[PDB]
RNA sequence: GAUGGGGAAGCUCCGUUUCAAAGGCCUGAUUUUAUGCAGGCCACCAUCGAAAGGGAAUCCGGUUAAGAUUCCGGAACCUGGAUAUGGAUUCUUCACGGUAACGUAACUGAAUGUGGAGACGUCGGCGCGAGCCCUGGGAGGAGUUAUCUUUUCUUCUUAAC
RNA sequence: GCUUGUGACGGCCCGUGAAAAUCCACAGGAAGGAAUAGUUUUCAUGCCAGGUCGUACUGAUAACCGCAGCAGGUCUCCAAG
RNA sequence: UCUAAGGGUCGGGUACGAUCAACUUAGAACUGGUACGGACAAGGGGAAUCUGACUGUCUAAUUAAAACAUAGCAUUGCGAUGGUCAGAAAGUGAUGUUGACGCAAU
């Protein structure tokens, strides 16, 4: 059964705070608690814990990531134009 | 190309001889009532001639050289097989299932791999099966 | 409904003051303190608590013969024999591949 | 502190240097769901260890009494 | 009158820095021979939290070239980078994430942290989460390379100095409210004695220049010179404009 | 909080590895002989600071007017110093056995290096241990008994190692 | 069942929850080592020694602080039906 | 004073039987001077206005509140040859095991 309309996991705090504040947090809290994909061994096994640690439960492989999200929309970019400028170095 | 066969050099990768080159001499390619998997007969190097140098002198060198064998079956998912190879002839009658079971059988045919390795470090054939792995 | 005493002067209840309840031949209950648990020592490669290795307390290991310290294979009481298939592994084939890289970029130098 | 059973060690260990003194123990026990028995229990007192010896046989344990050496102290009962 | 609040902090006894549990210093390398002639390797052993910092750290254990032994480095972590990877520092060294290059070996558009200020002051600038600095330009006589700092401001420095691919892992940690006092209070429990601020305007005069008046209030312009003397300065200091700032930021 | 130092008229202030020529171990050399020098390391650089943190190693019974994990008795354990007999090992000199995980009464190992243990939050339910609590039969002692109660109460214990 | 101990898990963090002494192991192979007899004290057993200071009792509506044998204050363990 | 439901453990050729141990919940009769959470234990509720969002903090010994705090919002200073701050001075010090997702000041 649908046990909460709209707060989900942010029904902890109950009416404290200020729905907005809450809907903010409620979105990186998703965002941080996740299983992910493991870019190593294939599986959804990396979690996180101390803000930008990323773990994998088996092949106890560790990456370094964003705050409450493995991947950041900057430093993505910032891999692509990394791999734009070194390929400017072989050719 | 079928390649656990009875010249193949390999490196024990488990066990208590783990990192250590042996040869292959007798393979049982596909099981026994005994070891029920794809096992091999090696004859072995236990404890490696030490490095010789030009300081050595008379007997440190007689020494330094002396090698310490083993034998052992060895199920195969535990060898990794090497590119290289080295003779077995001088311990073919040697090495056998037969060699296993009684103690003795297994002391005298150590010393018959033992002098057929120590002959075979000085003239330095295959110079690399001398040589410890190192890891 | 009998109840118990520290017997050291220490009266709180630090991890250095762990006590037992025990019956004696008296027929009556008398504390006896227990020293902290023992944890098993642990592979410095991948970090499992590494197997056919007593686990003592540190000093205690100094009043125990040399068999409960290791294991027969390389890299006895340090390693769990699973990195030790892996340093093996990767140990020849790197030096083979490095053989590999030599005689290529030789020939490189004799073509280019 | 520690039990035995082999009746050669024994015997070796009554006539070992430091050995001294010694002491049998007489009891009264049954046999596995009836009768009772007499269990005795030879003890021999070491430098740092106290090892004794169960012989619940009557027989073995009055042959093991004069076997016993005669220059050693021990305490009946 | 009292000494006011911002006075105290510079004698330092309540307000030193909470420091037991830090990992340690983070640091590039010592710009020794193979760094500024080769490139030398080394592995992330650890990528690790260091407490009341943003960042996570990356424990990176390299050689000693003059003696059988290894020695560790305190990095901090670069997005991206992970345990069991090789990190490569020198000035012959591949532009990938994780290495640490001089800033004159690298192209435009490069996007470094943990950048010197001076070469081998071994990390000044870029390093709090999610901070980093782009090169804009290079001088090759002279050797300056113009970047832009986090800030916006536009230094340059020498090309030897030192940055290392990427940007710093733990972005966004400044996205999530705090929500509530007490996570403010952790926060600020493992940093230093700053939390909570009495308002200035809330003290008696003794206190502090807002202090006192029968209604809660300045009394005079907030905004104090730079010329100002120690226990005046309280307020806007030297604030060169005031007021919501509306319309668009981004420097020119 | 001393120290080479740097301030300060000065009592003294600052700095703690700090712009310092900062110190000591293993054994070889000796057969005038005791410790000079022949190697090689270590550049670690005071010290104070926890009777709740870390930490070598003990228990039970008995005992006093008043002491006890301290006395007595019996049974252990740690550390340091000596050591010798037995076992083990070697003519394949430095143990064998198991495919392997690994096994063992043993089973040489300097410099150096490396790993581990010391060594670590909090809450939740779930599993197990111990001591307690409840209870059956029996073997004893005690209470109640005009009448009822094969009853009520109690003993039936087992330390370190 | 109760108290406590412990295990394998799970929740939480912009909080991720000391240090040093000390002990062991491994990598290494310097060296030293037997046939007419050696190496071995991480196996067993055996020998000697272990100092200095505290150790009583109270710990509270009377042994502490509150001018006191003061209705106040003052850290904690054990815990029956 | 009764009924019903809820378990454990052991053999079955390569449907069930046998036996041991637990207070839970529901339903039904009977019964009393209509009493029964029988002592103990244990929320008064509702409609509004003012005010502070909330949990939290203070005038020990006349003020606990609407006061302080807080999250959130906004402004300011600063790229280290620096901002803010300490000191008689200094080869002095705090922030700083720090670096703008930072530190400092409102
Ligand atoms: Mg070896
Ligand atoms: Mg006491
Ligand atoms: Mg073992
Ligand atoms: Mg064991
Ligand atoms: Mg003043
Ligand atoms: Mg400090
Ligand atoms: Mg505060
Ligand atoms: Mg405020
Ligand atoms: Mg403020
Ligand atoms: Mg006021
Ligand atoms: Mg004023
Ligand atoms: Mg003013
Ligand atoms: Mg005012
Ligand atoms: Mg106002
Ligand atoms: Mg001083
Ligand atoms: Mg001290
Ligand atoms: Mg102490
Ligand atoms: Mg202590
Ligand atoms: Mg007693
Ligand atoms: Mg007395
Ligand atoms: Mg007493
Ligand atoms: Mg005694
Ligand atoms: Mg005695
Ligand atoms: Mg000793
Ligand atoms: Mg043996
Ligand atoms: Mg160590
Ligand atoms: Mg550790
Ligand atoms: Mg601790
Ligand atoms: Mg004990
Ligand atoms: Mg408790
Ligand atoms: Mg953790
Ligand atoms: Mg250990
Ligand atoms: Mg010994
Ligand atoms: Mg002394
Ligand atoms: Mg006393
Ligand atoms: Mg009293
Ligand atoms: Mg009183
Ligand atoms: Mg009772
Ligand atoms: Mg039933
Ligand atoms: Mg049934
Ligand atoms: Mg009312
Ligand atoms: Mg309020
Ligand atoms: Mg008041
Ligand atoms: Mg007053
Ligand atoms: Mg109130
Ligand atoms: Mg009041
Ligand atoms: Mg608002
Ligand atoms: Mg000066
Ligand atoms: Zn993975």
């Amino acid at each position: 059964a649908k046990r909460t309309k709209k707060v989900g996991i942010t029904g902890k705090y109950g009416v404290r705070y200020g729905s907005s504040l809450r809907r903010q947090v409620k979105k990186l809290e998703i965002q941080q608690h996740a299983r992910y994909d493991c870019s190593f061994c294939g599986k959804k096994t990396v979690k996180r814990g101390a803000a930008g640690i990323w773990t994998c439960s088996c092949c106890k492989k560790t990456v370094a990531g964003g705050a409450y999200t493995v991947s950041t929309a900057a430093a993505a970019t910032v891999r692509s134009t990394i791999r734009r400028l070194r390929e400017m170095v072989e050719a | 190309a079928k390649f656990l066969k009875a010249g193949k050099v390999a490196v024990v990768v488990r066990g208590r001889y783990a990192g250590k080159k042996v040869v292959i001499v007798k393979p049982h390619d596909e099981g026994s009532k005994s070891h029920p998997f794809g096992h091999a007969l090696v004859a072995g190097i236990e404890r490696y001639p030490l490095k010789v140098t030009k300081k050595h002198g008379a007997k440190k060198v007689a020494k330094r050289t002396k090698i310490k064998p083993f034998i052992k079956v060895v199920n195969y998912n535990h060898l990794l097989p090497t590119r290289y190879t080295l003779d077995v002839e001088a311990f073919k009658s040697v090495v056998s299932t037969e060699t296993f079971e009684q103690p003795s059988q297994r002391e005298e045919a150590k010393k018959v791999v033992k002098k057929a390795f120590e002959e075979r470090h000085q003239a330095g054939k295959n110079q690399w099966f001398f040589s410890k792995l190192r890891f | 409904a009998q109840r118990v005493t520290f017997r050291r002067r220490n009266p709180y209840n630090t991890r250095s003051n762990k006590i037992k309840v025990v019956k004696t031949p008296g027929g009556i209950l008398r504390a006896q303190h227990v020293k902290k648990l023992a944890t098993r020592p642990k592979c410095g490669d991948c970090g499992s608590a590494l197997q056919g290795i007593s686990t003592l307390r540190p000093r205690q290991y100094a009043t125990v013969s040399k068999t409960h310290k290791t294991v027969s294979r390389a890299y006895g009481g340090s390693r769990c024999a699973n990195c030790v298939k892996e340093r093996i592994i990767r140990a020849f084939l790197i030096e083979e591949q490095k053989i590999v890289k030599k005689v290529v970029k030789e020939q490189t130098e004799a073509a280019k | 502190a520690r039990e035995i059973t082999d009746i050669k060690q024994f015997l070796e260990l009554t006539r070992r240097a430091d050995v001294k003194t010694a002491t049998v123990k007489i009891n009264k026990k049954l046999n596995k769901a009836g009768k009772p028995f007499r269990q005795t229990k030879f003890k021999v007192r070491g430098s740092s260890s106290l090892y004794t010896l169960v012989i619940n046989d009557a027989g073995k344990a009055k042959k093991l009494i004069q076997s016993l050496p005669p220059t050693l102290k021990v305490n009946r009962l | 009158g009292r000494v006011i609040r911002n006075q105290r902090k510079g004698a330092g006894s309540i307000f030193t820095s909470h420091t037991r549990l830090r990992q340690g210093a983070a640091k590039l390398r010592t710009l020794d021979y193979a760094e500024r002639h080769g490139y030398i390797r080394g592995i992330v052993k650890q990528i690790v939290h260091d407490s009341g910092r943003g960042a996570p750290l990356a424990k990176v254990v390299f050689r000693d070239p003059y003696k059988y032994r290894l020695r560790e480095e305190i990095f901090i972590a670069n997005e991206g980078v992970h345990t069991g990877q090789f990190i490569y520092a020198g000035k012959k060294a591949s532009l990938n994430v994780g290495n640490v290059l001089p800033l004159g070996s690298v192209p435009e558009g490069t996007i470094v942290s943990n950048v010197e200020e001076k070469p081998g002051d071994r990390g000044a600038l870029a390093r709090a989460s999610g901070n980093y600095v782009i090169i804009i330009g290079h001088n090759p006589d002279e050797n300056k390379t113009r970047v832009r700092l986090p800030s916006g401001a536009k230094k340059v420095i020498s090309s030897d100095a030192r940055g290392v691919i990427g940007v710093i892992a733990g972005g966004g940690r400044v996205d999530k409210p705090l929500l509530k006092a007490g996570r403010a209070f952790h926060k600020y429990r493992l940093k230093r004695n700053s939390w909570p601020k009495t308002r200035g305007v809330a003290m008696n005069p003794v206190d502090h220049p807002h202090g006192g008046g029968n209604h809660q209030h300045i009394g005079k312009a907030s905004t104090i010179s730079r010329g100002a003397v120690s226990g005046q300065k309280a307020g806007l200091i030297a604030a060169r404009r005031t007021g919501l700032l509306r319309g668009s930021q981004k420097t020119q």
